[PDB]
DNA sequence: ATCAGAATCCCGGTGCCGAGGCCGCTCAATTGGTCGTAGACAGCTCTAGCACCGCTTAAACGCACGTACGCGCTGTCCCCCGCGTTTTAACCGCCAAGG
DNA sequence: CCTTGGCGGTTAAAACGCGGGGGACAGCGCGTACGTGCGTTTAAGCGGTGCTAGAGCTGTCTACGACCAATTGAGCGGCCTCGGCACCGGGATTCTGAT
């Protein structure tokens, strides 16, 4: 379910981001922020797909949604 | 082709046709696509030179998107131009705060 | 034997700084995407490239968020990061309304 | 089976010109092709806005000049203007 | 010169919004700019959706999905309802 | 009902919206149903701002609407603020806000 | 007639200015600053009054917003006084350079 | 000369009070004036480029409006 | 300070599969000619951006005085990190509808 | 033809427990710099008064860009070889860890 974003995963992401030591209460807030960001991006993607009356959402629609969010992604048919 | 006759590389005809298809103006000038092709060529040449230097840093021959990421994030103006855009399989620059290092 | 706290963490910071592989597990993220898109539209077929782009974008977003979080924590004379640091960083970023 | 158009070979020629020996991966090539598409979109939209603001419909090279000067930061804009002006003069010299 | 404005339209809306609430000219100009920006953004989203799906025409569906994309949930739903109602009673009439 | 707005029962001009859409270069062709939808959306948004502006003016016990009241109406409502956080209203001022720590005890 | 504890004047002036909707900086110094800072781009430029007004509005709004951000950064570290480091932190989180 | 110093200390104090700053350091004013300077520089650079593209030498309000729109600081009520 | 000891990059040997090079094939770029109008340019108007001067008083500014945070130091508590240990399901790989 | 569903092996990784000292809290001990009021100086603001450069509106003739029809070659689909990084084992410094 929602527990797939594990403690070592968030720890690895924080280590890559330059954080030295992380408190134990960071994980839940990180999960919530990830959930809301995914909700926004995937909502835009599914609306883009539904406008075309399709059922399979493409990475092209995801890239368009990210463009709408101002965080464009390269290398995915942009 | 218009590209070779103008001392450039990128296709002027394709640029003008896609300008038509984008409805960027009711009618499009003749010299504007040539300038656009030249600017795109210069931008790509700078990006590719930076990518080649980054590959030479790692003693590599093939361009990995990590090399592009490092090249974009090291140059100032290009990083400003492409700062809001994230690159897949690129990573981030190596930076550790001077306060986090041990005594 | 035993290593002092904060040293192996710095070594892991070094190692994770050079790697570019996706740090999230694939199938848990696929399940998360399906369970978060189920409430919007029903019986949604997903492309592999779509969820891969989602993974990369979310990873970059979380990396930037953690950079801002560490910066907020260190601005107040602190080493460990607190959730209030994330809250303040997102409020200043304009994502929090 | 439709035909998908890209800029792979042109960027490959540019890289070979600026680097005698340099390989290029498919992922990096796609990233930079999408980047070229993004720059194309940015310049075209800026030129369209500039033309509309002056109530014109003909986008000359001057609109692209000002679009590049507004978009590209400083020295990049100046170098692009110099190279493009030289290329435009070269094109106008011949057919 | 002959300069257009949405002054009388906003005035008509205000009369049915509050019969006894006047407005300043500066607020009227701010509202005119607001309407211009909203029109530009919705029409731009519709144009992007049309070009991105290989359609050279802009119809009610594109505007509706653009409104859904732009406005937040409750506001998007209510604006969609208003637009659909207006289109339906225009087609009927 | 001769004007397209009258048939559509809309205060905003359907004809003017159609003309702007045609001479705005958004597509090769413009459907007849799009201007009605766009005019309705514009009318609804202007209203939704107008009622809150009238309530803000009423709270300030002022007969007329001032752009300060417009800024108040935009800021206080969460959805309107979410929409127009990137817009600064002329002579709109800021909301009355004092941090709890800054308040004397 | 008496001097009270420092800070109450700060509360009163903050409340009055927040209730206010005017332009705090004088018009002539701002217009002269605009002329000076635009002389390096194109000389003999003639500045419309509405241009100066729009510039004043935008500048005051940006400065005020930087001020809420700097105040938030200062109170982030359990502090009341604002330091320039808060200003650079606010600009860094904002993504502006 | 030094017209950036024309933005005096009381003006920055009033702007901070409008923002809601309780205590102000003595050297905040320099950094505030510098950020004001850089924002003025970028906005007026965009506006001057826009005005020059129009082949006019009078900085109009709409030029600043479009410059801010590019910069993401859109303003209403000044036309556009 | 100075010795003990794992970690990991450079070095050498494996190796394999996508990139570079090439070939074949086709529809969009290139060229000539035509015509229709967008605008480049000449030209008059009159608007407002600007320069100057005189009052005129609101606003900034230097300074004395005071105390309210800023910052540092010292103590006390605690809770992620790092170690080892146990479980576990994701990934690889294979294999099939089927929409 | 690309997405989804099922199944089997396994090992790399996720999940658990516990010792511990470094970091997060608090609570003083002062130091001084900013907050505030009081004059004192100043410069912004307002009211005329010209002054004149340049934005704006008007018309006219043009010459370039949207159309047509030939034509041909350079870019995309398809195919084949290699080396350069994916990978694995050794070697020695580079740090920390301990005293």
């Amino acid at each position: 379910n929602i527990q797939g974003i594990t403690k070592p995963a968030i720890r690895r992401l924080a280590r890559r981001g330059g954080v030295k030591r992380i408190s134990g209460l960071i994980y839940e807030e990180t999960r919530g922020v990830l959930k809301v960001f995914l909700e926004n991006v995937i909502r835009d993607a599914v609306t883009y797909t539904e406008h075309a009356k399709r059922k399979t959402v493409t990475a092209m629609d995801v890239v368009y949604a990210l463009k709408r969010q101002g965080r464009t992604l390269y290398g995915f048919g942009g | 082709t218009r590209s070779s006759r103008a001392g450039l590389q990128f296709p002027v005809g394709r640029v003008h046709r896609l300008l038509r298809k984008g409805n960027y103006s009711e009618r499009v000038g003749a010299g504007a696509p040539v300038y656009l092709a030249a600017v795109l060529e210069y931008l790509t040449a700078e990006i590719l030179e930076l990518a080649g230097n980054a590959a030479r840093d790692n003693k590599k021959t093939r361009i990995i998107p990590r090399h592009l990421q490092l090249a974009i994030r090291n140059d100032e103006e290009l990083n400003k131009l492409l700062g809001r855009v994230t690159i897949a399989q690129g990573g981030v620059l190596p930076n550790i705060q001077a306060v986090l290092l041990p005594k | 034997h035993r290593y002092r706290p904060g040293t192996v963490a710095l070594r892991e910071i070094r190692r994770y700084q050079k790697s570019t592989e996706l740090l999230i597990r694939k199938l848990p993220f696929q399940r998360l995407v399906r369970e978060i898109a189920q409430d919007f539209k029903t019986d949604l077929r997903f492309q592999s490239a779509a969820i891969g782009a989602l993974q990369e974008a979310s990873e970059a977003y979380l990396v930037g968020l953690f950079e801002d979080t560490n910066l907020c924590a260190i601005h107040a004379k602190r080493v460990t990061i607190m959730p209030k640091d994330i809250q303040l960083a997102r409020r200043i970023r304009g994502e929090r309304a | 089976r439709s035909r998908k158009e890209s800029y792979s070979i042109y960027v490959y020629k540019v890289l070979k010109q600026v680097h005698p020996d340099t390989g290029i991966s498919s992922k990096a090539m796609g990233i930079m092709n999408s980047f070229v598409n993004d720059i194309f979109e940015r310049i075209a939209g800026e030129a369209s806005r500039l033309a509309h603001y002056n109530k014109r419909s003909t986008i000359t090279s001057r609109e692209i000049q000002t679009a590049v000067r507004l978009l590209l930061p400083g020295e990049l804009a100046k170098h692009a203007v110099s190279e493009g002006t030289k290329a435009v003069t070269k094109y106008t010299s011949a057919k």
